[PDB]
């Protein structure tokens, strides 16, 4: 039952990311962290499957997804900083001008 | 059992990432979720990935999150909302995703039920593979830079874009 | 939260994961009924399409 | 050893030229001696030259791009379909760059890093087209996406541009995570990431009763990611806001090139892999939703950029109808629709960038344009009638297929949706012609004449739009070639 | 083998206990600086560079010249990034 | 590192040399190859000069454009020469020199 | 009597080289 | 008013060219990119009119 | 006259010059010396 | 596994004593350089001064300011103290004398180094004092900056050895110590260790006179003690790494029977003691940099040199096929 238990560990992290999106409509920083939780869960999936199949391709991709996650976080927080610097606040009511 | 302890720690720590009032605490609970993930990786025998999750996720990414969040001094009013009203929608979404994905492997990967018989005596050992064993580190390093070097280089291009975009978006030179 | 609150939530999560273990054993125990039901539904579809082409 | 890299000569050249331009820009923009010169136009001209040399290298080396195919097999796959897709992508990028010099000079947008990021994303889309493994596909998609996040926020003091970048990063990272979860399910279920291995594993079975739910959901999540990328409803709401909030040359670039590259990916992944009906029903239902929602939302718009965004959503619906039918003519028509929509969009954004020198924002700003600039009002009316699909303009071609497949794959509800949404689209397109020709406003806006680059591009695209149906043989032949080369 | 990690865990628990004994016995008697974001970004990039060097350094004897030159190309791209950052004044704290 | 030059689409002309060495391909450069090289380099120098006037850096811009053109023109000439030696492009002169030496 | 701007002269040479080279390129293909 | 008009009308060809280039140089601005570079472009004095002719 | 410009560049920035030299030897040896050794071994 | 706690205690307790006495030795050597005597009244030759200061500190009343971060404020010194203690599980003192023979021990040390920043960051933020917070941010930035150079130097050594096992790294120096060919690398490593332990000339938290309040300004009694003890335990560790990586660990100076008579733990201790003397000698010798100067040194001097040395060592070993 090993494979199912590791899988459900990763799955709970993924669902927690989804819920964190669902539960933070005023908190866009936590939304970015929920996306990072989903990415972590996917990385875990790849590593667990690599072990389970005796195949190395899951580990190569896990390392590359690590690089991608780091780049995404750096750019994401830069955009957060310039959004805050322009507006003076992070409240969602100040980032809703574009619509229709 | 051990997997149950780690799963419970990660579940509570993740709830605290997505439910803490203070975003600094959220970033700190995220560090705990990454530590727990490192423990899981150690159980799978992948010690390189277990160390790298510590070095990159906690040592570098969480630090950046912490620096930004701490200097932002977010006020609790700008981000506060009551979440009792989302229990039904969270319930339906989470229940659909639970019933469908916590059991996606069950048809394909049927668990072996533990019997009251010693099945350890049927483990077949092949000593030929054990003469010169490879670590996780050198097994990965055998592939990254030769058979799959193009993806390695594309990842470098991704990092270059991150450096350029960070400078261009935020730099105000004195 | 209080430290005791984090401890109690961990205990509850541990109980949840043991319950999930019981669910997994239940699903594993009913693979044979799934297989036998699938035998019928696929064979019904065969006997069916074969009869529908006799005419 | 050196001759193996003949297969990556175009990419090597474009990447090295991008590095040269990055260094040149950063060295001479910081120079006190030259008084910190704005280098956006200089590096733009040099980068346009780099793109044209890359195009020369790629098109003149057609057989050499398939050299060492076994050595390069685990990294990418170059064939005739990729050859033509990459040529078209490079042409789109060259046109978009040529449309930016007036914006650089007059708004004084001085950042040369804009050109560098456009070139790096062009590299990423070039790698996207030849991707032949889920890993490589994801990496190239992420490179392209990160470049777009950064250029969407380029006007870093503007509320609109910062808002656009923030929504793009969150919705883009969310969709990428969903797609990556699908790749993990497929890998876990099949032990394979290469497209050939996935083809062999999945053909002959589809849903054979004992269907792998892991494979099925990997496919579903990957499909959701692709649909986000092509702005299909219900994964579309990021597109109008990002299209409006981004700087207009970014909007022009995001409207064309990513669609070419993602549709190449979709073809080589789905049409080539083999889950079957569900995959096409996904795209069928999303095409219908896209046509209806795009038509209604565009009918509600009062600003030019939003109208164009919703029009693009509707047109991707029309194009995806071709992928839904799953035949040779379906793929051919998808490719023809992509090509014609790209040329039309390039026409429309050339006009928009020309009018952005006097800050066009509303449809009503185009009042009395047939008096102040009659030949521009005619060129723009031709584009709107082409968008509406009025024969014998090039836009009819794509509309003709929609009904051809609807009566070919036997789908009359699709036909009815097409008739109603075509009528709605015609209405909101001819509303602009009414504004430029029939209205008599009290206050007029006089617009500055466009530069030579945009006038030449506009003249060529307008001649294509009016006269393509007279000599359509090359596009038909080449798209038939590409549709066949997907399998052989 | 992962057997050698168990002493590290028991060591952690004992260190925790010592920490709490030492800390407990006495209980018986609004200004954002972008330069910190920029240093964080630089550190993250070079953290990933050290990470990609670890497998390369242990695998150099098998990958030979091909592996060496692919790592050199990787470094060249990241060092172009570093030169960009240098010329833009991201390495200056005055 | 195991390698394989074999292409997906077979060469349609006499294969003078399957995997010609770098210096052999460079020495195979013809008059047309040098004409392509020179045209690309000259156009690139010219574009560098013309686009450099407004910022005031016409000379440095000329050098940058010339470098881009030199790399691109050399790559194009190499492409053509190696394709001729490998039989992918019409290679009358290569075959005439091969059948004699 | 003499054009002094050296960079201008080199640019002129490059333009002439490009024109003559394009003509030769057509003439030999 | 006569002072500024007389100053303009008596400029030589070279000074006319110098000021035409300067006028084109300073017609628009990018203060965002300037702040990124950490520089402050200043209007040259030959393009600044005296205060006695300004509307205020 | 790019010969004292190199001299000034070494005088102003000795760490950069030393890094370029050290890394340049590291790149030069496999690029040039190593094929010489491989060829000398073939004969 | 029942005797594992005995081993762990036989590591942790003598380490806490060695740190107590490192503080004393620092006060004695600085005193002697300054023509003073140093602690010599509390016990014979001042040898009971550590005990007296520790007992004084535990008898001090805790303060616990009225902050909204009561828990984090107390947890930060625990965090840093634990991190400083746990690195010693993988340190080999002699052949076979090590608690955990990790095959990934080099990367594990790098990971602990990377974790060390959080204690300082959290102490600075949880203190509810802008001076403490700013000092903490500067110290964290300095630490992460010099971690890059530390990691690239680790890569140089790994290239020479071809294994992350610390015992293997030591035993690869039997032919020659790595500090002979890589003496500049040893110099840069020692300087990067000074900057990572926040030691002179890089000790920003000590520059209170300079209008720079350190991250631990609000701490008193035992939390303040835990910060100080973690910092000093890190100095012995960084002296142990300098010894393991470049001075051949427990190996003798010369492979001769006269030198092989004294055990390997004595050799290892003596080299560690040499490096601890230099940490104190430098504190006693030079003034300190400003924050901007040491940041410039970190990014503009030590990153480029470290990267160049990686390239040069790997290229030279690949050229002549001297790789492990
Ligand atoms: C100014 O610098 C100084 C300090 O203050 C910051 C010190 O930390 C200290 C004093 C602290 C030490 C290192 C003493 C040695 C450490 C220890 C083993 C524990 C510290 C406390 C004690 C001596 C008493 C132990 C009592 C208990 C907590 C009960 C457990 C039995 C010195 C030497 C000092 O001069």
């Amino acid at each position: 039952m090993d494979l199912i238990k590791y899988f459900t560990f990763s799955m709970i992290i993924f669902i927690l990311g989804i819920w964190g999106i669902l539960l933070n409509r005023r908190n866009i920083l936590i939304m970015l962290m929920s996306i990072e939780l989903m990415l972590l869960a996917v990385n875990l999936n790849f590593l667990v499957f690599s072990v389970s199949l005796d195949d190395m391709m899951g580990q190569v991709f896990a390392l590359l997804v690590l690089t991608v996650a780091a780049a995404e976080s750096a750019i994401g927080l830069a955009i957060f900083v310039i959004t805050f610097r322009v507006r003076g606040t992070i409240a969602v009511e100040f980032i809703n001008s574009i619509q229709g | 059992m051990i997997l149950s302890v780690l799963s419970s720690l990660a579940l509570v720590s993740g709830l605290m990432v997505v439910r803490a009032k203070n975003p600094v605490h959220s970033v700190l609970f995220f560090i705990l979720v990454f530590c727990d993930t490192s423990g899981l990786l150690l159980l799978l025998g992948l010690d390189f990935f277990a160390m790298i999750f510590l070095v990159v996720y906690i040592g570098a990414i969480a630090v950046l999150f912490l620096f930004v969040v701490m200097m932002f001094h977010i006020q609790i009013a700008e981000i506060h909302e009551e979440v009792l009203r989302y229990l039904p929608v969270s319930g339906i979404i989470g229940l659909i995703f639970w019933w469908e994905m916590f059991f996606i492997l069950d048809n394909e990967s049927i668990p072996l039920l533990p019997t009251q018989r010693n099945t350890t005596s049927l483990r077949y050992t092949v000593y030929a593979g054990k003469v010169r064993s490879w670590t996780n580190l050198e097994t990965l390093g055998n592939l990254l830079y030769t058979y799959y070097f193009v993806w390695f280089l594309v990842s470098s291009l991704i990092l270059l874009v991150a450096m350029i975009g960070a400078i261009v978006l935020t730099m105000h030179r004195t | 939260v209080k430290v005791l609150t984090y401890f109690g939530m961990t205990l509850a999560a541990f109980a949840f994961w043991q319950s999930m273990d019981k669910v997994h054993v239940w699903i594993a125990l009913h693979q044979d009924e799934k297989q036998e039901r699938m035998e019928k539904e696929a064979e019904v579809r065969r006997v069916r399409a074969e009869l529908l082409r006799k005419a | 050893m050196f001759n193996l890299f003949l297969a990556v000569f175009p990419e090597i050249f474009i990447i090295n030229a991008t590095f040269i331009l990055l260094i040149h820009g950063v060295v001479f923009s910081t120079s006190k001696k030259y008084d910190y010169p704005p280098l956006a136009s200089n590096v733009g001209w040099l980068g346009l030259l780099s793109v044209l040399i890359t195009l020369l290298l790629l098109a003149a080396g057609a057989p050499l791009l398939t050299i060492a195919h076994l050595f390069w097999n685990n990294l990418f796959r170059r064939d005739n379909f990729t050859y033509f897709c990459q040529i078209f992508l490079l042409l789109s990028t060259a046109g978009t760059i040529s449309m930016c010099f007036d914006f650089f000079d007059q708004e004084r947008f001085d950042a040369f890093e804009f050109i560098v990021l456009i070139l790096l994303s062009t590299c990423g889309m070039l790698f996207m087209i030849s991707a032949y493994d889920l890993i490589a596909m994801y990496l190239a998609i992420e490179l392209q996406s990160l470049c777009f996040y950064v250029i969407a926020a380029s006007k870093r003091k503007s509320e609109f541009s910062t808002e656009a970048g923030l929504k793009y990063l969150i919705l883009g990272a969310f969709s990428s995570g969903i797609l990556l979860f699908g790749c993990s399910m497929i890998y876990g279920s099949t032990g394979a990431t290469h497209f050939d291995q996935l083809a062999k594993i999945l053909t002959g079975y589809e849903i054979t009763g004992a269907r792998s739910s892991g494979i099925f959901m990997g496919i579903l999540f990957i499909a959701v990611g692709f649909l986000f990328k092509i702005t299909a409803v219900p994964f579309h709401m990021w597109a109008p806001d990002i299209y409006e909030g981004s700087p207009t040359p970014v909007t022009a670039f995001l409207s064309i090139a990513p669609k070419i590259s993602i549709f190449a990916n979709i073809l080589r992944v789905f049409i080539y892999g083999s889950y079957g009906a569900t995959l096409q029903q996904i795209f069928f239902f999303c095409s219908i939703a896209s046509m209806i929602l795009g038509a209604l939302a565009a009918m509600a718009q009062t600003k030019v950029k939003r109208l164009l965004a919703y029009s693009s959503i509707g047109h991707v619906g029309y194009i995806c109808i071709g992928f839904s039918c799953g035949t040779i003519e379906g793929i051919q028509s998808l490719l023809i629709g992509i090509f014609i929509y790209a040329l039309m969009t390039m026409d429309a954004f050339a006009i928009v960038l020309a009018l952005r020198q006097t800050r066009v924002k509303y449809i009503a700003d185009l009042g009395a344009l047939a008096k102040t600039n009659p030949i521009l009002a005619i060129t723009f009316s031709i584009t709107m009638f082409s968008y509406a699909g009025i024969p014998p303009l090039a836009g009819f071609c794509s509309k003709f297929y929609l009904f051809f497949a609807a009566l070919g794959c036997g789908a009359y509800f699709l036909a009815l949706v097409g008739v109603v949404t075509s009528v709605i689209g015609c209405f909101y397109y001819i509303r602009l012609v009414k504004r430029m020709f029939f209205d008599t406003p009290r206050t007029w806006i006089l617009y500055e004449p466009m530069d030579r680059n945009k006038s030449l591009l506009l003249a060529m695209t307008s001649f294509f739009i009016t006269l393509f149906l007279l000599y359509p043989s090359p596009l038909f032949s080449v798209t038939h070639q590409m549709a066949l080369s997907l399998y052989l | 083998m992962m057997l050698e990690f168990a002493p590290i865990f028991i060591y952690l628990v004992i260190s925790l206990l010592v920490s709490l004994i030492l800390l407990g016995v006495p209980f018986l008697f609004s200004r954002f600086d972008i330069r910190f974001y920029l240093v964080s970004i630089l550190f993250l990039i070079f953290d990933l560079e050290v990470t990609f060097f670890f497998p390369w350094a242990v695998s150099l004897n098998k990958i030979d010249l091909f592996g060496f030159w692919s790592m050199m190309a990787f470094l060249f791209i990241l060092t172009i990034g570093f030169l960009y950052e240098w010329k833009r004044g991201a390495l200056d704290w005055e | 590192m195991n390698t394989d030059i074999t292409a997906l689409e077979k060469a349609q002309y006499p294969v003078v040399d399957r995997n010609p060495a770098f210096t052999k391909v460079v020495g195979n450069f013809s008059t047309l190859d040098y004409l392509r090289f020179s045209t690309i380099t000259g156009i690139s120098v010219t574009v560098g000069y013309l686009s450099g006037i407004k910022p005031g850096i016409k000379g440095p811009s000329m050098v940058t454009g010339g470098l881009i053109g030199l790399m691109g023109g050399f790559m194009y000439a190499y492409q053509n020469s190696a394709g001729r030696l490998m039989g992918f492009f019409p290679n009358d002169g290569e075959v005439a020199s091969y059948q004699k030496r | 009597k003499v054009s002094e701007d050296k960079n201008r002269n080199y640019a002129v040479v490059a333009g002439v080289v490009a024109i003559v080279g394009s003509i030769g390129w057509y003439l030999k293909a | 008013l006569a002072q500024i008009h007389a100053s303009e009308n008596s400029k030589s060809f070279e000074q006319i060219e110098v000021e035409r280039a300067l006028r084109k140089k300073y017609a628009r601005k990018d203060e965002d990119y300037d702040s990124m570079l950490g520089i402050t472009r200043e209007t040259p004095p030959e393009l600044i009119l005296p205060d006695n002719v300004l509307p205020g | 006259p790019v010969m004292e410009k190199l001299r000034m560049f070494v005088a102003q920035e000795p760490v950069v010059a030393a890094s370029c030299l050290i890394g340049g030897v590291g790149l030069f040896l496999p690029a040039v010396v190593r094929p010489i050794l491989d060829s000398l071994e073939a004969s | 596994y029942i005797a594992v706690p005995a081993e762990i205690l036989g590591i942790i307790l003598p380490l806490l004593l060695g740190v107590a006495f490192l503080v004393l030795a620092e006060r004695k050597v600085m005193a002697f350089v300054q023509r003073r005597k140093g602690p010599d009244v509390v016990g014979s030759f001042g040898l009971l001064q550590p005990l007296a200061d520790g007992l004084k500190l535990i008898l001090k009343e805790p303060i616990s300011p009225s902050s909204a971060n009561f828990f984090l404020f107390r947890m930060a010194p625990v965090a840093t103290f634990m991190l400083s203690l746990v690195a010693w599980a993988v340190v080999p003192f002699d052949y076979g004398m090590v608690l955990s023979d990790l095959n990934i021990g080099l990367l594990y040390l790098f990971a602990i180094s990377s974790l060390g920043v959080y204690g300082i960051i959290i102490a600075g933020r949880s203190s509810n004092s802008k001076y403490a917070f700013l000092g903490a941010l500067r110290s964290a930035a300095q630490m992460v900056s010099y971690e890059v150079s530390i990691g690239l130097i680790l890569i140089t050594v790994l290239i020479c050895v071809g294994s992350c096992n610390l015992s293997e790294i030591v035993m690869a120096q039997k032919q020659i110590w790595f500090g002979i060919p890589l003496f500049p690398v040893l110099v840069m490593f020692f300087i990067s260790c000074l900057a990572e332990t926040n030691r002179a000339p890089f000790d920003l938290p000590e520059a209170e006179a300079e209008l720079v309040a350190g991250y631990n300004v609000e701490y008193s009694s035992m939390g303040f003690a835990l910060f100080f003890l973690g910092e000093y335990a890190n100095m012995i560790l960084m002296s142990g790494l300098c010894t393991l990586f470049f001075l051949g660990g427990w190996l003798p100076i010369l492979d001769l029977p006269i030198f092989k008579k004294i055990p390997g733990s004595i050799w290892f201790s003596i080299k560690v003691l040499f490096f601890l003397f230099l940490y104190i000698w430098v504190r006693a010798a030079f003034p300190r940099y400003r924050y901007d100067q040491l940041m410039g040194l970190g990014w503009k001097v030590f990153l480029p040199l470290s990267l160049a040395w990686v390239v040069s060592v790997s290229g030279l070993l690949v050229t002549f096929q001297w790789l492990p």
